């Protein structure tokens, strides 16, 4: 099986900008029976490039490929709004057909920092045996944080579980939300609640906290 | 490696018919194979023909087709009747090895025909 | 126009069946191949299935040899892909895709979502994430089944500044998500939210309140 390793996971440029893609293949890939597929959140792919470098119909003339053997690249010539999204490359000229594991152009913007808020177990919830504490992190970028959670100053582990936003379409920037799942005996042995948020635009990481009843 | 080979160029007949030998090479060993003739203008494809046939067999194009088509091994001699000027063209010789597996494509660099009488 | 439309989807327990169709408008469906693709949530394309064109040669992914099967009804123009023995791991986004003459997949389905799961169809629970003493508030919609659920705030008259997160897969086999909002802090007494959960799956609307 021909396995193709696209590179960089991640392209962070800014609108305009040229965008260069990799794609390198296990073994010599057919002659050029490469394509390259784009994908936009919550749509289907759809080929822009076939045979290394030639367009689909309909595909502008900013997108193009180049190549040989093991190792393709396309290539994107300046940057619209509309580009940014996941480029998966393909080789489809025996079986099984394989794809990359994609590459994604996402907007660079300038750093922004988090702002953090935490949000303690709802009174109903709490009436029904789960208690689930929320942190947020709040339109920041680049992408990469950490929190880390911190139940009477003991950091916890394997009771958390993140999910991030995709990038905003208007400010181009991304959001968190940690939730911390405990049963409710085990909430009620506990005061302080806290969440510990490390960002690149952040100094110092942040800790918003909270107490059990105020 | 598909790799699939053709002709430059050929003149057809002036009664419009034009042959072109074009073979291909199999890293394995494949029984079923189906041969397409596809045209090349410029944006579009167009399928001229196809057929499919046993490794060993006649080559045999129960379409109805423009093709007939000789098979000798790793290789098929196509011939494409009733051409006219209006034809003159690239014309992309296509192969898929089918069984056994795995499934191969091969695509050729093509064939320009020209049709003049 | 060229065009797939894929139905067939939806929840089945592990060790069962389920058939996709693929219906094809717009080209001489006889002419081409057509292959099947799934994209599990989260992760990128993986080539399932393939089909000739009179449909006596297939090919499959190595993840699924043994369990589906591919199939063509080229007097109805429809595609087909049978699964059987399914396992939590094939949940995904089927998509069905057609093979260029040329050889890439130049028109694709729109996917239909296949959940593999011993899990119970259930409504959400919804919780409200209150403000604190511009600020931020939310719901947390806990425990449903199966994806998709669908949030809005005040009825679609709040938008700016809404952040619906993706699901989560609790352990429990269960899904939940939050929506979350920022808002003016001074609007707190004055203006009133309420975010709207739709759960179609089981057939569900819940509308809460979130307050200080
Ligand atoms: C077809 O063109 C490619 C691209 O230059 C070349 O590498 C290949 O050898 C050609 N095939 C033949 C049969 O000449
Ligand atoms: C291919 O077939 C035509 C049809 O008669 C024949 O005239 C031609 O010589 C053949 N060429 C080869 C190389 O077999």
């Amino acid at each position: 099986e021909i396995v193709l390793t696209q590179s960089p996971g991640t392209l962070s440029l800014s609108p305009g900008e040229r965008a260069t893609l990799s794609c390198r293949a296990s073994q010599e890939v057919g002659e050029s029976e490469l394509a390259w597929y784009q994908q936009k959140p919550g749509q289907a792919p759809r080929l822009l490039i076939y045979g290394a470098f030639s367009r689909a119909t309909g595909i502008p003339d900013r997108f193009s490929g180049s190549g040989s053997g093991t190792d393709f690249t396309l290539t994107i010539s300046r940057l619209e709004p509309e580009d940014f999204a996941v480029y998966y490359c393909q080789q489809y000229g025996s079986s099984p057909w394989t794809f990359g594991q994609g590459t994604k152009v996402e907007i660079k913007r300038t750093v922004a920092a988090p702002s953090v808020f935490i949000f303690p177990p709802s009174d109903e919830q709490l009436k029904s045996g789960t208690a689930s504490v929320v942190c947020l992190l709040n339109n920041f970028y680049p992408r990469e944080a950490k929190v880390q959670w911190k139940v009477d100053n003991a950091l916890q582990s394997g009771n958390s579980q993140e999910s991030v936003t995709e990038q905003d379409s208007k400010d181009s920037t991304y959001s968190l939300s940690s939730t911390l799942t405990l049963s409710k005996a085990d909430y009620e042995k506990h005061k302080v609640y806290a969440c510990e948020v490390t960002h690149q635009g952040l100094s110092s990481p942040v800790t918003k906290s909270f107490n059990r009843g105020e | 490696a598909m790799h699939v080979a053709q002709p430059a160029v050929v003149l057809a007949s002036s009664r419009g018919i034009a042959s072109f030998v074009c073979e291909y090479a199999s890293p394995g060993k494949a029984t079923e194979v189906r041969v397409t003739v596809l045209r090349q203008a410029d944006s579009q494809v167009t399928e001229v023909c196809a057929a499919t046939y046993m490794m060993g067999n006649e080559l045999t194009f129960l379409d109805d087709s423009i093709c007939t088509g000789t098979s000798s091994g790793n290789q098929v001699n196509l011939t494409i009747q009733g051409l006219r000027a209006m034809d003159t063209g690239l014309y992309i010789c296509k192969v898929e090895l089918m069984y056994p597996p795995p499934y191969y494509l091969g695509i050729g660099n093509g064939t320009q025909i020209y049709v003049i009488d | 126009q060229v065009q797939l439309v894929e139905s067939g989807g939806g929840v089945v327990q592990p060790g069962r069946s389920l058939r996709l169709s693929c219906a094809a408008s717009g080209f001489t469906f006889s002419h081409y191949t057509m292959h099947w693709v799934r994209q599990a949530p989260g992760k990128g394309l993986e080539w399932v299935t393939f089909i000739s064109y009179d449909g006596h040669n297939k090919y499959y992914a190595d993840s699924v040899k043994g369990r589906f099967t591919i199939s063509r009804d080229n007097s109805k123009n429809t595609l087909y892909l049978q699964m059987n023995s399914l396992r939590a791991e094939d949940t995904a986004i089927y998509y069905c895709a057609r093979t260029g003459w040329l050889g890439p997949f130049d028109y694709w389905g729109q996917g239909t979502l296949v959940t593999v799961s011993s899990a119970s169809t259930k409504g959400p629970s919804v919780f409200p994430l209150a403000p604190s003493s511009t600020a931020a508030l939310g719901c947390l919609v806990k425990d449903y089944f199966p994806e998709p659920v669908t949030v809005s705030w005040n009825s679609g008259a709040l938008t700016s500044g809404v952040h619906t997160f993706p699901a989560v897969l609790q352990s429990s086999g269960l899904y939940s998500l939050s929506s979350v909002v920022t808002v003016p802090s001074s609007s707190l007494g004055t203006q009133t939210y309420i975010c709207n959960v739709n759960h179609k799956p089981s057939n569900t609307k819940v509308d809460k309140r979130v307050e200080p």
